[PDB]
Formats: structure tokens, C-alpha cells, sequence
């Protein structure tokens, strides 16, 4: 209802952090009991799904703006059979799973890239561009995960280098999705960078096209925009 | 109410298992549904509002605090239980107990992993924090190689070292039954495992070099216990104070 | 099945999972090892027969097969052995040898005694040229010289296949010493034999790398084999698994949902 | 030259590599095998082996034991069943070991042993030699 | 060769003790690795 004041009368893209859906759904379906409702299979709620969608109809772009709902989701079970994720797939098309992992790798920001995904990728929408400099680099991740598999255990020249040069753009990749980070500047010191898409896409093709590849990685870590990641990368080759 | 008379006030809540099922008769002897999973709903909310209760509060309210130790006695490791999963989305994290340590004799029983502060280190003393920061990593990749080929196999002598500090500070992690400690003798100890004190040792003598060591500074270096205690954190010093210590007393316990 | 059942079985393969997988790396750091080892081994064994070649030899007149005491890693040994005692008939004098033991299979209720040494610890701390001498001093002691032998080991090609091989056992000093050997204008049935020995751990070594190299390159593939499967099972039973708690979950809920109330 | 392979399971050091000579300790004597050399076979016998490599070096050696091939060919293989480089051989252990060694032979047993003892020493003499 | 072939002995035997005689001497850093490629999962069985 305020998403809708600020998204109708001011015109906006609200942002709408509903966390959790899952809780959501839950709290619903704790009174579905005591109303004496049939929940559903799973327990759920009867009226799960007009819950979900009734609501999520009610989010939307109207043309006066957007609210754009970003849904922290505690997973149900951690697994989406649990039927209001798969129903909430139904209303997803960007999802977001999260890569505890990378985010060890030291990474900032440090998704699962690979699902860091959204069925809205698209060489049309998003264009070409975009998608398939994406579809590039999504495959020559996992192309450098594949290969990361081999050499983890059997040392190296394990590959032919231009493997290892994916690998490295990869990781310059990589290290480009790190940000440096401004409400944690507090902590991190530097600044949340901001990535203009064609820089973006134009960016990683960039590294992709290894034509930054001649350079080290660590430019790419923490950084925004691929000109910082280049001017980092100038920098690291001091 | 202690928590408003400033209080910090501890509670084991011992347990919401027991109360859940009560609970849930209830409900269904006043005909009332339960809920999900057969067991009523709202007893989340029961304890919901409950836990909340529980809070750590500013300062008006004496810096206020309730710390709630809330318990469940698992059978078979049902998280996936009711309550559990509904708990598990209240807590600030939560204590896995294995037993499997315990059968083993290890007490602590803990699986760890599944053992979460949520919260982490800000309530952690920075000597602990300082000494056991560096432990928690040496049994976290300890650990995937305390998992790998862990029958008479060979390792690669990096990962053999891990694993004989791994197992040390596994030593470590035990405690005694009816033995509590304090901040300063875990920290010595910890410290005289991350230094790698009694990696030395083969693993059965860790116990006795704990006591013998801790009996010892008991005796002196209570110099260094008070200390630690005091600054509440190592210096450079108190490390200096322990690196003898440890190196010579272990030298000592040992030979 | 029942959850449980599921979870036995998962509980298993699992470990399994990561038994292989350990036993994956595990392998492959031996066979790292043994991979290193081969350099100038590749060169020695070689080398060890490289000269009953130029200065040609035949026999009208000991068999051996040199590979591991090693399954799990495969049936390599098996390949050998098979391969091994397969021959034997037409051999002369009959004294084998199978050095691996998960050769001395297919030879290994045969005999039991026209088996002249096995080797154990095949591998294990990678199995050398010390050894191979070890093995081949005493070995000469045997009645049993040149009815012409064999040596069976797989000879690597990748780490994951080897051709399980035979080579001839040049063990004429003899024929040898008839021929185009005059060319190595002198020598003598001492040196001569006194190389012929030398060979024998030279190539035993080899022989014995060739085939353990071969083994435990081809453990990791074992083990990957396994986890292959593994990797599967451990996704389907994943349904299963929600599948028979839902069916349960929702079962009760039935009971609950007056299926034991209102309607008791 | 003769492409002169210098060998043990430690090295091969000379991989069929076109060297000029190698003065190897056969068993009577030695000869200093040159580049391409006939065929004899020669069982080594332990001394240095030194790898008059075609180059105007000659490198060091310590053999112990194998068999070099001389092949009609160009390919000579010392396939020394022990061979090395003498910057990993020790003269003082050598020497001590032969002090040993000497001491050992006095009480070793049967020709055999002493043959051992023997072996070692006169191995001991042989790393010596150069060593 | 009569020093060892005397009676008996191997080229082996000999070149054995030759080389067990460079594993008998050796410098240091270097005497680490001699064992290496001895006899060592040498178990002899002929089973």
C-alpha cells in the first residue's frame, strides 16, 4: 500500500523489500488452522496462491511507475517443491541466489553468478549485447569451473593456457563483480561503485576479448565500472 | 523484570519440545486445530512473542538483558520438525550437539557447522577473538580434509599438519565433564594451539598438558590469567608472557 | 521407501561419494607421484631393454606378470593376469611370477608354487628401482632361465589406459651370445649376463611402474566411475526423499485435517 | 658424437645427448668411451664416470654400478645402475665411510662380505678419486 | 666380479652394494632422497 503511493503518486520505481514471502505465506497459513480452512497439501494455506498472486498482481509497472519488489526469501525448506517457490517462480524472473562462497573468496559483491540469473535475460530485451556477451561469459565461468576442477587436483599445465587465459579473464571477470563498498566504506574503507551497462557489457567482453588480458585480476577486484577496473588493472601492473 | 532492574538474566528455557506438546494437547483438547505438522500454528507465535521477550536492551532499561538460551532436545535430528524449523527461523543461531564426539568420549559433542552464532564475535572478548579467530579457520579447512581419505592414507604433509591441528584443537574442543572454564584459560589454550604448541604432543597428552598447563599458570601466570582476564585481550606481551610460558612449560610438561 | 531407507542408502552413497572421491584424489596424488617418478624412469626402463633389439635375439629353448595387488583401483590386474596364465602352455620350462596379486587371480589357482614371488606393497609408498633390483637378484636364482619369459604389466598410454602388456625375457646369454653380439666386441657371458641382471631390475622397476602407474591412474578412474554413478542416485533419491516425507507430511495432515478428528 | 645416454632411475643425465666421451670404470679398467664408439658391452664397476661431453665440459660423475652400452651406434647408454652427479656424493662421508669401511672389512665375512665391504670400499675410493 | 662374482654374487648383488654403497655415502640435503628408489615396498611375498 506505501509502495503503491510511491509507486503510483510518485511516479516511482518503489523498491519493496518483502522479507520473507516465506514468512508471509507462513503467517497465513498459521491462521488458516484456527479458521478452520483446509490448508492445503504442505500444510499450506488454502489460499496460497491467491495470497501470492493477488499480491504480486498488486505489484507490477503500472504507468505512473514500478514497484519493484525485491523479496528477501527465506527458503522453505530449503527447496522450492515446498509449493509457494515454485509458484513464486511463476512471479520470478530474476532470482537471486546468493554465493556465501564467493563472498569468502573475499569477493564483494559475491552472488552465485550462475544464478545470479534471471529468466529476463534476454538478447532482445537486454539485447545481444548484453546477453550474449553474458552468454559468453556465463558459459566461460562455468568453462573456468570446468577447468578449475581439473587442475584443482592435478596441479597445473593441466590446461593449455588459453584455457588459462579464460580462466584469468574469468577471474578478472570475477574480480569485477567486486565493488569497492560504501555503506561498509565504514569497514572496507572505499566506496560502492556504479556500473553503467554498457560498461558493463562492453566490460567483461573487454576481458573476455583478453584484451585487458595482459594485466592482473585484483583490478577488477573491488571495482565498479570496467574503466575502474582498467585503471585498477594499470595500477596493479603498478 | 531483572532484565528492567537492568538485570542480565539468563534463561534456559528447558524445553519448548515439552511445552509444544503440551501445548498442542491443548489446543486439540479444547478442539482447537494445532496446526502444521499436526501442532498448532501460533505456538510460534507462543514463543515468538516469547523469545522476544527475551532482548538485549539499551541502557534505560539497565542496558536490560534477558539472554535466552532457549532448548530443544532433538530426536533424530528432526530440524526439519516443526518447531525446529520454525526456531530456526527465530533464533540468533543455534547449538548442535553430536554425540557421536560424546560415544566417542569427546565432550564437547557439537557438530559445529550445524552449531551457528548467528551474531558471531561482537560479544567476543578480542583475546579469544584474536586467538580463536585464527582457530575456527585452522579447523575450517581442517575440516574438509578432517573429512577427506581419513583412514590410513596419506595426505599431502601441508593438510597432514592440519589435520594433526585439527585433531589437537579437537582435543581442545573437548572439556571436561563439570569443568568450566574461563575466558583466559580457553584463550591459553587456544593459543597454545594456534602457536602450534602441542601439535608436538601426539594427541592423547593434550589433555594432560591442558590441566598440567592450566595448574600451572593457576600457580604463576595467573600473573598472566588475571592479566588477560584485566586487558581482556592479549598484548603483544601477554603473548610474549604466554610464548614462554607455554613453550617452556610444555617443554616441561612434556619432558 | 520409507524415508529411513532412503537415507540409508543416500547415507551410503554418499560416503561412498566422497570414499571414491577421496580415494579419487587420493589415487591421483599416487598417481601424481608415480607420474613424476616417471622422467628418467621412462628413459631407465627403456633403456633396460634397449639393446636385445639391436643386437637381436630369439630362443628355441621366466613369465611374469609385474602389476598390482590392486582392485578397487579396477581389474587391470585381471587384465594382466588373464593375459598371464592365459598363455602358459606352450612354455621349455613353466615359472611365472606374478608380482600384483590382484593378478595372482588368473594364474592364482593354478599354481601356487610355479609362482616363483609376488610382490606386495605394490605401489603404496610408489614401488622403485631399489626394489627392483630387491626383486630381481634372487629372482635369477631359479631353474627356470629363458623358456623365455614374459613380463605382463600395463603399459601406460594415459592415465586411464594402459595396455596390459607382455614383454620377452631375453634371459638368453646364450643365443645371445651367438649372433651379431660379437659386434660388441667382447663382452662376456659375466657382463653380458651381468647387464642381463642389471636389466632385469632396470626394466623390473619399470615394468612394475608401468603397470602400478597404470593401476593407480586407473584407480582414480575406478573411483570417478563410481561417483559418477553416485552423482546421480544421490539426486533421484532426493525426490524420493520428498516424496515419501510429503506423502507423509500430507498423509497426516489428513489424519489431521478431521481424518482422525471431526471425522475421527 | 654419440648420443649418450647417462642414466640411473635418478637421472638421466645425458639423454642420448651428443657428447665427445665418458670415461667410465668397467670392471678391469675403464676407458674413456668415445663419441660413437663400437659395440662392446661393458658392466660398469663403481668410479666416476665423467662426461667428457662433446662441448669441451666434462662433467663429474660418481657411478657405482650398471652396465654402459656401447652400441655399434652412436647411442651409448650408460644406464648406470647408480648414477650421480658427485655434488650430492659427500668425500667426507666417503672417506669416514671408508674409514668404515675399512674397519668393517677386517671382521667382514667371506668374500662375499668383503666383496662388500670391499665394494664399498673401493667405492669409496671411487667417489674419492674425483671426490 | 671375483671380488664378487667370486663365487656368487650378482651383477645385482654387486651393483647393489655398489649403489647400497652410494646410499651408504652421498652428501646430506641430497642423502635425504637415496632410500627413495631403494628396495623399500619391498615385500617379497610369492603370494
Amino acid at each position: 500500500t506505501v509502495a503503491e503511493y510511491f509507486r503510483d503518486q510518485e511516479g516511482q520505481d518503489v523498491l519493496l523489500f518483502i522479507d520473507n514471502i516465506f514468512r508471509f505465506t507462513q503467517a497465513g497459513s498459521e491462521v488458516s488452522a484456527l479458521l478452520g480452512r483446509i490448508p492445503s497439501a504442505v500444510g499450506y494455506q488454502p489460499t496460497l496462491a491467491t495470497d501470492m498472486g493477488t499480491m504480486q498482481e498488486r505489484i507490477t509497472t503500472t504507468k505512473k511507475g514500478s514497484i519493484t519488489s525485491v523479496q528477501a526469501i527465506y527458503v522453505p525448506a530449503d527447496d522450492l517443491t515446498d509449493p509457494a517457490p515454485a509458484t513464486t517462480f511463476a512471479h520470478l524472473d530474476a532470482t537471486t541466489v546468493l554465493s556465501r562462497a564467493i563472498a569468502e573468496l573475499g569477493i564483494y559483491p559475491a552472488v552465485d553468478p550462475l544464478d545470479s540469473t534471471s529468466r529476463i535475460m534476454d538478447p532482445n530485451i537486454v539485447g545481444s549485447e548484453h546477453y550474449d556477451v553474458a552468454r559468453g561469459v556465463q558459459k566461460i565461468l562455468q568453462d573456468y569451473k570446468s577447468l578449475q576442477d581439473i587442475i584443482a587436483i592435478l596441479g597445473m599445465d593441466e590446461l593449455s593456457e588459453e584455457d588459462k587465459l579464460t580462466v584469468s579473464r574469468a577471474r578478472k571477470i570475477q574480480r569485477f563483480l567486486s565493488q569497492p563498498f560504501q555503506v561498509a566504506e565504514v569497514f572496507t574503507g572505499h566506496l560502492g561503485k556504479l556500473v553503467p551497462l554498457k560498461e558493463t557489457i562492453k566490460g567483461f567482453q573487454q576481458i573476455l576479448a583478453g584484451e585487458y588480458d595482459h594485466l592482473p585480476e585484483q583490478a577488477f577486484y573491488m571495482v565498479g565500472p570496467i574503466e575502474e577496473a582498467v585503471a585498477k588493472a594499470d595500477k596493479l601492473a603498478e | 523484570y531483572f532484565r528492567d532492574n537492568g538485570k542480565h538474566a539468563l534463561i534456559i528455557y528447558d524445553d519448548l519440545s515439552k511445552q509444544a506438546v503440551a501445548y498442542r494437547q491443548m489446543s486439540l483438547l479444547l478442539r482447537r486445530p494445532p496446526g502444521r505438522e499436526a501442532y498448532p500454528g501460533d505456538v510460534f507465535y507462543l514463543h515468538s512473542r516469547l523469545l522476544e521477550r527475551a532482548a538485549k536492551m539499551n541502557d534505560a532499561f539497565g542496558g536490560g538483558s534477558l539472554t535466552a538460551l532457549p532448548v530443544i532436545e532433538t530426536q533424530a535430528g528432526d530440524v526439519s520438525a516443526y518447531i525446529p524449523t520454525n526456531v530456526i527461523s527465530i533464533t540468533d543461531g543455534q547449538i548442535f550437539l553430536e554425540t557421536e564426539l560424546f560415544y566417542k568420549g569427546i565432550r564437547p559433542a557439537i557438530n559445529v557447522g550445524l552449531s551457528v552464532s548467528r551474531v558471531g564475535s561482537a560479544a567476543q572478548t578480542r583475546a579469544m577473538k584474536q586467538v580463536a579467530g585464527t582457530m575456527k579457520l585452522e579447523l575450517a579447512q581442517y575440516r574438509e580434509v578432517a573429512a577427506f581419505a581419513q583412514f590410513g592414507s596419506d595426505l599431502d604433509a601441508a593438510t597432514q599438519q592440519l589435520l594433526s591441528r585439527g585433531v589437537r584443537l579437537t582435543e581442545l574442543l573437548k572439556q571436561g565433564q563439570y569443568s568450566p572454564m574461563a575466558i583466559e584459560e580457553q584463550v591459553a589454550v587456544i593459543y597454545a594451539g594456534v602457536r602450534g604448541y602441542l601439535d608436538k604432543l601426539e594427541p592423547s597428552k593434550i589433555t594432560k598438558f591442558e590441566n598440567a598447563f592450566l595448574s600451572h599458570v593457576i600457580s604463576q601466570h595467573q600473573a598472566l590469567l588475571g592479566k588477560i582476564r584485566t586487558d581482556g585481550k592479549i598484548s603483544e606481551e601477554s603473548d610474549a608472557k604466554l610464548k614462554e610460558i607455554v613453550t617452556n612449560f610444555l617443554a616441561g610438561f612434556e619432558a | 521407501a520409507t524415508l529411513k531407507d532412503i537415507t540409508r542408502r543416500l547415507k551410503s552413497i554418499k560416503n561412498i561419494q566422497k570414499i571414491t572421491k577421496s580415494m579419487k584424489m587420493v589415487a591421483a596424488a599416487k598417481y601424481a607421484r608415480a607420474e613424476r617418478e616417471l622422467k628418467p624412469a621412462r628413459v631407465y626402463g627403456v633403456g633396460s631393454l634397449a639393446l636385445y633389439e639391436k643386437a637381436d635375439i630369439k630362443t628355441p629353448e621366466l613369465i611374469i606378470g609385474v602389476s598390482s595387488d590392486r582392485g578397487l583401483c579396477g581389474a587391470i590386474h585381471s587384465s594382466v593376469a588373464k593375459q598371464m596364465k592365459s598363455e602358459a602352455a606352450n612354455l621349455k620350462e613353466v615359472k611365472i611370477i606374478g608380482v600384483g596379486d590382484k593378478i595372482r587371480s588368473i594364474l592364482h589357482r593354478t599354481h601356487s608354487d610355479q609362482f616363483l614371488v609376488t610382490f606386495k606393497e605394490v605401489g603404496r609408498r610408489p614401488p622403485t628401482f631399489g626394489d627392483a633390483s630387491v626383486i630381481a637378484l634372487e629372482l635369477l636364482n631359479s631353474g627356470y632361465e629363458f623358456d623365455e619369459g614374459s613380463i605382463i604389466f600395463n603399459r601406460f598410454r594415459s592415465v586411464i589406459s594402459y595396455k596390459t602388456e607382455e614383454k620377452p625375457i631375453f634371459s638368453l646369454d646364450t643365443i645371445s651370445s651367438a649372433e651379431s653380439m660379437s659386434i660388441y666386441d667382447d663382452i662376456d657371458a659375466d657382463v653380458l649376463r651381468n647387464y642381463q641382471e642389471y636389466s632385469l631390475a632396470n626394466i623390473i622397476y619399470y615394468s612394475l611402474k608401468e603397470s602400478t602407474t597404470s593401476e593407480q591412474s586407473a584407480r582414480m578412474t575406478a573411483m570417478d566411475n563410481a561417483s559418477k554413478n553416485a552423482s546421480e542416485m544421490i539426486d533421484k533419491l532426493t525426490l524420493t526423499f520428498n516424496r515419501t516425507r510429503q506423502a507423509v507430511i500430507t498423509k497426516e495432515l489428513i489424519e489431521i485435517i478431521s481424518g482422525a478428528a471431526a471425522l475421527d | 658424437q654419440m648420443s649418450f645416454t647417462f642414466a640411473s632411475p635418478t637421472q638421466v643425465f645425458f639423454n642420448s645427448a651428443n657428447v665427445r666421451q665418458v670415461d667410465v670404470p668397467t670392471q678391469t679398467g675403464a676407458f674413456g668411451i668415445l663419441a660413437a664408439h663400437v659395440p662392446t658391452l661393458q658392466v660398469l664397476r663403481p668410479g666416476l664416470v665423467v662426461v667428457h661431453a662433446e662441448d669441451g665440459t666434462t662433467s663429474k660423475y660418481f657411478v657405482s654400478s650398471g652396465s654402459v652400452t656401447v652400441n655399434a651406434d652412436s647411442s651409448v647408454q650408460l644406464l648406470a645402475e647408480e648414477a650421480v652427479t658427485l655434488d650430492m656424493l659427500d668425500l667426507g662421508a666417503a672417506k669416514a665411510n671408508l674409514e668404515k669401511a675399512q674397519s668393517e672389512l677386517l671382521g667382514a665375512a667371506d668374500e662375499a662380505t668383503r666383496a662388500e665391504i670391499q665394494i664399498r670400499i673401493e667405492a669409496n675410493e671411487a667417489l674419492v678419486k674425483a671426490l | 666380479v671375483a671380488y664378487w662374482r667370486q663365487a656368487g654374487l650378482s651383477y645385482i648383488r654387486y651393483s647393489q652394494i655398489c649403489a647400497k654403497a652410494v646410499r651408504d655415502a652421498l652428501k646430506t640435503e641430497f642423502k635425504a632422497n637415496a632410500m627413495k628408489t631403494s628396495g623399500s615396498t619391498i615385500k617379497i611375498v610369492k603370494v
